[PDB]
Parts: C-alpha cells; structure tokens; sequence
RNA sequence: GUUGGAGAGUUUGAUCCUGGCUCAGGGUGAACGCUGGCGGCGUGCCUAAGACAUGCAAGUCGUGCGGGCCGCGGGGUUUUACUCCGUGGUCAGCGGCGGACGGGUGAGUAACGCGUGGGUGACCUACCCGGAAGAGGGGGACAACCCGGGGAAACUCGGGCUAAUCCCCCAUGUGGACCCGCCCCUUGGGGUGUGUCCAAAGGGCUUUGCCCGCUUCCGGAUGGGCCCGCGUCCCAUCAGCUAGUUGGUGGGGUAAUGGCCCACCAAGGCGACGACGGGUAGCCGGUCUGAGAGGAUGGCCGGCCACAGGGGCACUGAGACACGGGCCCCACUCCUACGGGAGGCAGCAGUUAGGAAUCUUCCGCAAUGGGCGCAAGCCUGACGGAGCGACGCCGCUUGGAGGAAGAAGCCCUUCGGGGUGUAAACUCCUGAACCCGGGACGAAACCCCCGAGGAGGGGACUGACGGUACCGGGGUAAUAGCGCCGGCCAACUCCGUGCCAGCAGCCGCGGUAAUACGGAGGGCGCGAGCGUUACCCGGAUUCACUGGGCGUAAAGGGCGUGUAGGCGGCCUGGGGCGUCCCAUGUGAAAG
C-alpha cells in the first residue's frame, strides 16, 4: 500500500532534503546532511549528463516521494487535474494536499505524512464529526479536521500539537491547539507552498 | 414430468375442428349461390346469402373467420351477383340487395 | 396493460427505483415512456420523493393501473388529495 | 413528407409505368467536393400521357407493385430528350467490355 | 466552471534524401511465468449453434362448473350398509386468462436487417382507461366419473351419463358490417337513404344496494404489420445478370399494399454511380486509440433483428410459424420386460469434448418487477443475495517517531577506507487480525377499522443478504514480490565463462583482460502485483481529406483520336437543386 522501506535513499538519490522521518529531518543527521550524495557504491563517482528524459523522471519521483503515494493515484489524481479546467500543473498540486493523509501533517499533528497516515488509518483523526479512516479523502473547503475527542487524550498527540503552539501553519489553514481542530480554508497554490519542483516537467513527463 | 398447461392442444384442436366446420360451411355454400346466380334464378338464390351473409356474421362473433375478413367476402361476393344478374335477370327479388 | 411501475438502479446496496411507466411486457429496466420522479427507500435526502402529479394524472387518465408499491407512493405525494 | 421527386424519364415502355430517373446531388463525407448520384424509379401513368422526354415529378406513393411504390405527379417541360441519350448513350457505353 | 500534436535505433569511410524494419504509449470479457493479505463495485466458454446426467426455471382461479379424496359440524328411511347439507384443504378435469413477456445465443442474414427521417386514403392491438345502449326465452355437446378392454411405462380404445362465465337458435337493436346511388377533401376518409346480416354470463355479499364479470359501438394510450428516401466490409483475377423476370388486366389471399399466388397480354428489368457471383460479418446507442480527421471494436447496460440439434409445416389466439406447444423428413442420444417408446441447457447451476481459458449442481420472494383470483395468497434460477477466480477498477495493510561520523555478515579497493545504511538490534507510541456487548437502513404497503369498497386518516404482521455492516470497550508489530541495469531506456562494479555456454524487439555483444552471457553486491521502476505473448488504435505524413509524390531514387500510359464523366471566359434577369441563416420536431435512457 505505501512504501514502507529505506527512506533516506530517496531523499539522497533526488538530491533534495526530503523531509519523511520528521524531527530528524531538520537535525545535523539528516543523511543528506550527512552523506549528500547517492547511495550505493557509486556515489562519489563521477556522475554523467544526465539524459534529457532524466531530470524530467527525478522532478516526477520527487512529489510522489514527497506525499507518500504510488503511481496509479498519482496518475489517476493527475488525469483528473488534466481535465479539470485551469493550470494543469498545480490543480494537480491542489488535489493533492486535499489529501487527508496530507493535512494532518500540515496541521502538525503529526510531523511525518508516513507518521500521518497512520494516525489517519487508526480512528484518531475525525472530519465534520466522523471517523474517517481514510488517507485518500479529499478534503473539501470549510471542513472540520480534528482528532477524535475518542482518542484525544494520548501521549502522542499532545506532546506533537503541543509542539506546534504557535507555529506558522500553512496560509490556508486554521489551527487551534488544545482545541485540537483544524479547519480547512480555501485551497492551495505553488506561491503558497513553495517546493524544489518544476512541477511542469512533470506535465512534460506525462505527456512522453 | 411435463407441463400440464399441455391442455391448450386439446382445447385447441378441438377449437380448430370447431373452426374447419363453419369457415369451410361458408365456402360450399357462397359457392352455390354464384352458380345459382349465374344460371339463372334469384328466389332460390338471393335467399341464399341472405344466410350465407348471415353465417359470415355468426363466425365473426368468434374467433373464427374474425376482424372485418367478413368485410372481405361480405364485400367481394355480394359484388358480383349483382353483375352476375344483369347478365340475363335484372336484381330481382327483395333480398340483401339495395337499390 | 401499461403500468406504473419502477426502475431499480444506483450500485448494489443502494436501490435506486425511477417512478416509471413501461409497457407490462417490458423488462425492468427497459424503453419507457416517461418517468415521473425519482425515489430512493434508503432515505439519502431531504427531497426524496418527486412525482409529477399532473403528468401522473395523464396516465392515470389514459389508463395506467400500478402496483402497490406505486399506489402508495402517489398518495406519499399526494396524487389522489383533490377534494 | 411523401417524398415528391423530380427526375426525367428513361423509357415509356411499359403499360402504365413509365422509368422516371432522379438525380442527387451532395459533397463526399470524406472529400469537400460536391458529386452526383442518380436512381431509377419505376412510376404510374395511367393516363399513359407520360411519355418519353417529359420530366415530371413523383411521390411516394402506396405499394403499385414489386418495383413500383411511387406516383406520377405533374409535369415539369417535354422537350428533353438530349439527357434521355445520356441513358440512351451511357447504356451503350456499356457494350464494349466482352469478347 | 470543457482546451490541443515529442520521437529514437538501423544502410555508408563519412554526409544528405527518399525507404523499410523494430521500440517506447493507451486498452483487453485475455491466458501464461513467478508471488499472493482484506474489503467495496463490476465482469467471466471468443474455441464446436457440439453432446448433455439431475434438480429447478409457467402458472393461477372454489367469488365460474360439475366430480373423486381427506378433517369438522349436521344429519335421513326407527335401520346395518350407506346417503345427503354446510365449511376447510388436496387431487385431477371442463372453462378464463398467462405459456408470443421474461431469460440464453450470434449459426444464418450484405437484406428495408440495422440506424435516420417519413408515410399508412393500407392496416392490427386482448388485459387499461372514457363515453352511449343492453343481458328475454328455448335447445344441446364433450371430458371429469361409471362400465368394460388392451400396453411395462408411454398410452389408447369401445360403450353410458351430466354441470357451467362451454356450444347453438330465436327475440330486440345503441350501434357495427356489406352490394347499389347521393353531400365535401381525395387513393379504401367522412355521412345518409332503402334492402340484408350481427349481441350477451353469471358469481358473490351486508339483495331492495354494492363488488367482480358479459354483449354491441366510438375515442385515447400503449404495443405491432407494411411501404419509402438516405448510410452501412472486401475481391474487376466476378463484366454481363434476368422467364415471376418487368409492367398491366382479373381473380385469390391476409388485418393491410403488394408479382405474395394463379390465368391472359406486351417485351420489358437491372449494370462501370459496380448489376450477378465469391469471402467475411448480426446492426446501433456506445467502447479503444488518435490533437484532429481517421482507424478498429459492438461481450456484459440498453434498442432492433434472427434462432431454439439441421429443415419444412400449419393450428390455436388479438398476437407465433412459437426454446421449456404440436406434426412430419434427416442426424444424434437415451429407455426396456424387445413387442416397442421417449428426449433437445444457445434458461440458473453442473458434466463432457475442444481448448492457452472461464464460476457454486448455494439462499430467499424480504425488495423491484411479471403472470393468475378483486382479495388473503400461488408461481417466478426475471431478480435481489451471498459462493469461486488479483479478470478489471478503487480503496487499504504488512507500522510511526527516536535511534550509531556508523555493530555483524555480505560487496568493492589503490587496503587508508567506501556501500547496503536509520537499514538492523534497542526505548516508547498507536493497534490490521483477534475477543465481548448492542445491532441496523433497505420495510410500508397489499390486509383491518372509521369512512361511500371515494378522498383522508388510524391499527397491526413481514428480511435471504446477516447477528453482516456498523457501533461501544479490551487487546499482539504483524506477507513482499517481479522486471531491468549497452543505445533506444531511468539505473555499475566484481567473479566464472572464452565463437563454446548464452543473451537478444532493431542495432548487435561473447573471437581473454564482457557495465549485454550465469551468479553476487548494489542501483533503477512498479507493487499485491510484476513480466512475457497475442490482438486493436497510435507512433506510420509509411494510402497523405486535413496530410505525399512520379528527370536520376517505385512511379508519365510508346503516341495519337475520341464516347461517358470531371472542369470551364465576360455581362444581365429568373427558379433556388447544392449551399447558408432562424425557428420547431427528432436526436430515447444509460454513454
Ligand atoms: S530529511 Fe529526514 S528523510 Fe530526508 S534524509 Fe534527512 S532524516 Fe532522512
Ligand atoms: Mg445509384
Ligand atoms: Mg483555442
Ligand atoms: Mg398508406
Ligand atoms: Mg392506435
Ligand atoms: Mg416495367
Ligand atoms: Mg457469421
Ligand atoms: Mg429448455
Ligand atoms: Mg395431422
Ligand atoms: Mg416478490
Ligand atoms: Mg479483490
Ligand atoms: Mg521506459
Ligand atoms: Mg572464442
Ligand atoms: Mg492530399
Ligand atoms: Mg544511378
Ligand atoms: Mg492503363
Ligand atoms: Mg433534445
């Protein structure tokens, strides 16, 4: 269903801090920030041109890698933004962080989307009252994204929405620690989230 | 074993041999008014689709010689005996033909 | 005859019957005429029932006898209140 | 809508049918140009004053027989004859392609 | 808030061009190789329209009629026996309605079969609805049953009864039909005059009434029949085809026109705008690809067609030339007591054969729908459900965070180190599976009451899916595989091999020091999937309509003349065939 495997590889063959694990990411450990160069064997080796279908892959594997999803949805959540009318590239970029294994990481209680999902998968995570065990929502505007008064009282997510406090959440989010919810305001573009993807290339990826 | 709603080919049959009779009735009979219209009388004969007619009606009321099939022969057959009469006779006696 | 019956449809585990009106010899989900409302027994909204109550009363007219299933419905709407 | 149709004749030769030949004119779905289609239709005169050379018009009309389900309707002009030789011409094209 | 177009390798010492082959893409009713957890929705014999064991899929009505049979209450000659009245149920039969819808297939068909638009003055439609007028008398038939006789069943025969919503006659005639004239549009449409002909059923209960029926007639709605214009695959190496053919007169025939059938007449009919013949093929809405144009496909959803082993046949009914109705020839198969009989899954399961391949001989009418009796209710392999299969789509899990200037093994080296790598172990955190308790939506009507059997309202029984989904509480870190790593094409080194073993889609590599073969370490791409093969579209501007060429690359007929056809100078007027604009209908639903 995900990946589930070495993590830090990804982050060192993109050649971009990926940011996965989670307080890690930011410390002087961070693998990138302590072997930066490609795993395996032939790392400090000279590396090649990089072919002109390369860099249009690796852009590609960035984002996917970034949110944590397979290939099928990232097509089939790419058609639709092909369809659906506007930019290509970033409505795809908007159904995206709708996604609700997403906002949960970007509402800080979690500071791993792979940590997120889990929290998301269990009954913790509640939207407009309901347990939804569901990665794959897409969030709606003016949705209420809480954690389950159930279940709002563990040794994790205190200590994570305690973390936050006063964070800069997202400008185009609505957090209220202790209250625990978080309310989905309108929707995202790539100048208000901005990532080392020429999510354009992407496009060009997809239409080889 | 079998379907015992089988019974429709018994009602059938003998509905059809209860529909052989009168339609084939009709034929003898309207086939000996034309002969009797063309040699000639008309008493003996007028008379006899004045039954026939009757007949034709009587097998419409069933599902025989149905729908305006009458129409047809109760149409075509009285059409000739008046051509049949002028042919030495004029329409004679009062029977099913107007004027 | 021609009856006033309905259509199942929706996914499975979720009938969603059009208030139809077939010829008797038709299947289930087949060329009707007209549908005259939607209807749904699972209860999905608040306006869950329409039901052209002048069109119905066409058919009804022209000779359209229905189920009881379809009988009730009309009264549901209010097809037979006339007084 | 019974189809009135207007075409010049190809032949009078028959009792009471005449050959009325119709002209289509329409692009080609594939190619913008506009081409020619023509049919043979097969009418009834029973006046049998619809001769050789006279256009007239026809109409889809009930079943007269196999080949035969039109009208004549009225007349158009008689004095064409020079397109009955493009029949009469094209046919006998058709000759020379044997042993 | 819908929008659209990528190329590459390959001939040569080398270059450009034409040119072909091959590849990357999307889709699959797919199979196979290696893996394999859960759930939701779908889908699943293309091959032999080959053969089928068995079960089941077409019945319903005692408020139609008579009868055998079983329970219950009443009985009679004072009487065995028995016989009878009433009520319930069952068996069958006469009768009415349904078995022409439903469900399966794609052999056939190159056709008005389908699609589209029309026409019907050429017609049909029971059960439905609306309006008008009626049901008075009389006769009778055959089964059921009884008797006898035959056969193993199939079945059948001969005799004798009888009831009825059964048959038949007469009586009346709102009114319908018909020959012959007359009033108007015009194909047989609409009236009317005289003549002729045509009707009927009863059952019930709360009988001075109501429900359900019957008969004649007109109209609506639905559902059909037929005719027509138009589009619908290849082969010109098929260039002529035609004796019901082509038109008519007349008769027949059907609900209706028809050369559909027959008789007589006259020679006409078709064809290079492709007749006739051959091959393939059900058609459409749609589906796949393509930027588009185009190209291929119509399984499952829906519409039409045709078929029920091959073939013909008609009856019954308003409706068939009827899959589960009948008859007859052919082929196949099955049954036996051998004289003789019977059968038709291309209906749901299920078997066999063919195959690279294809589902459980499950549950239930609870729901929708259908047929019957008004009604309780019966039947419903239509359906609603679950069962199998990664066949497809989607969703989801095999943990998350912290965690070593970096354990072990394995791999590389220039021996200093470098890689697997936060990867592991480890601490904490939640808790797929698991356990208990509650427990659905889908299900409110048919029925009953008040009420007129109206309107309206009140009351009550009913679930296969399923103790499922879901909900409340508790609780364990717990499956990962496949392809590739020379260019296309993302992703590198070691070893053995030494034209051998082998790889390979095109180029090609291996002829000792291989990034191509076999293995490892590692890296790339996907992931409960990954690869192969096959097919469709593309890429293929490589059949060029958009969108190509013919000096030397494949291509100018050896030339001339010329029919059909294509094309055509200037000006003016008309009709408006192609053409263009607006409205309206259609373009169904699903897509
Ligand atoms: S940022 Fe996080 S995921 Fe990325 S290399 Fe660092 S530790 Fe690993
Ligand atoms: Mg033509
Ligand atoms: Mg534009
Ligand atoms: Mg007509
Ligand atoms: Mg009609
Ligand atoms: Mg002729
Ligand atoms: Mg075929
Ligand atoms: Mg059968
Ligand atoms: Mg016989
Ligand atoms: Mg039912
Ligand atoms: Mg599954
Ligand atoms: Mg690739
Ligand atoms: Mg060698
Ligand atoms: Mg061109
Ligand atoms: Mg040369
Ligand atoms: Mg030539
Ligand atoms: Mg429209």
């Amino acid at each position: 269903g995900r990946y589930i495997g070495p993590v830090c590889r990804l982050c060192r063959r993109e050649g971009v801090k990926l940011y996965l694990k989670g307080e890690r990411c930011y410390s002087p450990k961070c693998a990138m920030e302590r072997r930066p160069y490609p795993p395996g064997q032939h790392g400090q080796k000279r590396a090649r041109r990089p072919s002109d279908y390369a860099v249009r892959l690796r852009e590609k594997q960035k984002l996917r890698r970034i949110y944590g999803i397979s290939e099928r949805q990232f097509r089939n959540l790419f058609e639709e933004a092909s369809k659906k009318k506007g930019v290509t590239g970033s409505v795809f970029l908007g159904l995206l962080e709708s996604r609700l294994d997403n906002v949960v990481y970007r509402l800080g209680f979690a500071v791993s989307r792979r940590q997120a999902r889990q929290l998301v998968r269990h009954g913790h995570i509640t939207v407009n009252g309901r347990r939804v065990d569901l990665p794959s929502y897409r969030v709606r505007p003016g949705d209420e994204i809480a954690v389950a008064e159930k279940s709002r009282n563990l040794e994790l997510i205190r200590q994570n929405l305690e973390a936050m406090k006063g964070r800069k959440v997202g400008p185009w989010l609505s957090l209220d620690v202790e209250g625990m919810k978080g309310k989905f305001l309108r929707l995202p573009d790539r100048e208000d989230l901005a990532l080392p993807v020429n999510e354009q290339l992407v496009i060009e990826f997809y239409s080889r | 074993r079998n379907l015992s709603a089988l019974k429709r080919h018994r009602q059938s049959l003998k509905r059809r041999l209860r529909n052989k009779a009168k339609k084939s009735a009709i034929k003898t009979l309207s086939k000996k008014a034309v002969q009797l219209a063309q040699e000639g009388k008309a008493e003996e004969a007028l008379k006899i689709m004045r039954k026939a007619e009757s007949l034709i009606d009587k097998a419409a009321k069933g599902s025989t010689l149905h729908k305006n099939a009458a129409a047809r022969r109760k149409s075509r057959l009285m059409r000739k005996v008046r051509q049949l009469l002028e042919a030495a006779g004029a329409p004679l006696i009062g029977g099913g033909l107007s004027a | 005859m021609v009856k006033i019956r309905l259509a199942r449809f929706g996914s499975k585990h979720n009938p969603h019957y059009r208030i139809v009106v077939t010829d008797a010899r038709r299947k289930r989900d087949g060329k009707y005429i007209e549908k005259i409302g939607y209807y749904d027994p699972r209860k999905t909204t608040p306006d869950w029932l329409k039901v052209d109550v002048e069109r119905a009363r066409y058919w009804l007219s022209v000779g359209a006898q229905p189920t009881d299933t379809a009988r009730r419905l009309l009264r549901q709407a209010g097809v037979f209140r006339q007084e | 809508p019974k189809k009135v149709l207007t075409g010049v004749v190809v032949s009078d030769k028959m009792q009471k049918t005449v050959t009325v030949l119709v002209e289509r004119q329409f692009p080609h779905p594939l190619y913008g140009k506009v081409i020619k289609r023509s049919k043979k239709y097969l009418a009834h005169d029973p006046e049998e004053k619809y001769k050789l050379g006279d256009v007239v018009e026809i109409i889809e009309s009930r079943p007269i027989s196999k080949r035969k389900r039109f009208r004549v309707l009225r007349l158009v002009e008689s004095g064409r004859m020079d397109l009955v030789e493009k029949y009469l011409i094209r046919r006998q094209n058709y000759q020379s392609l044997s042993k």
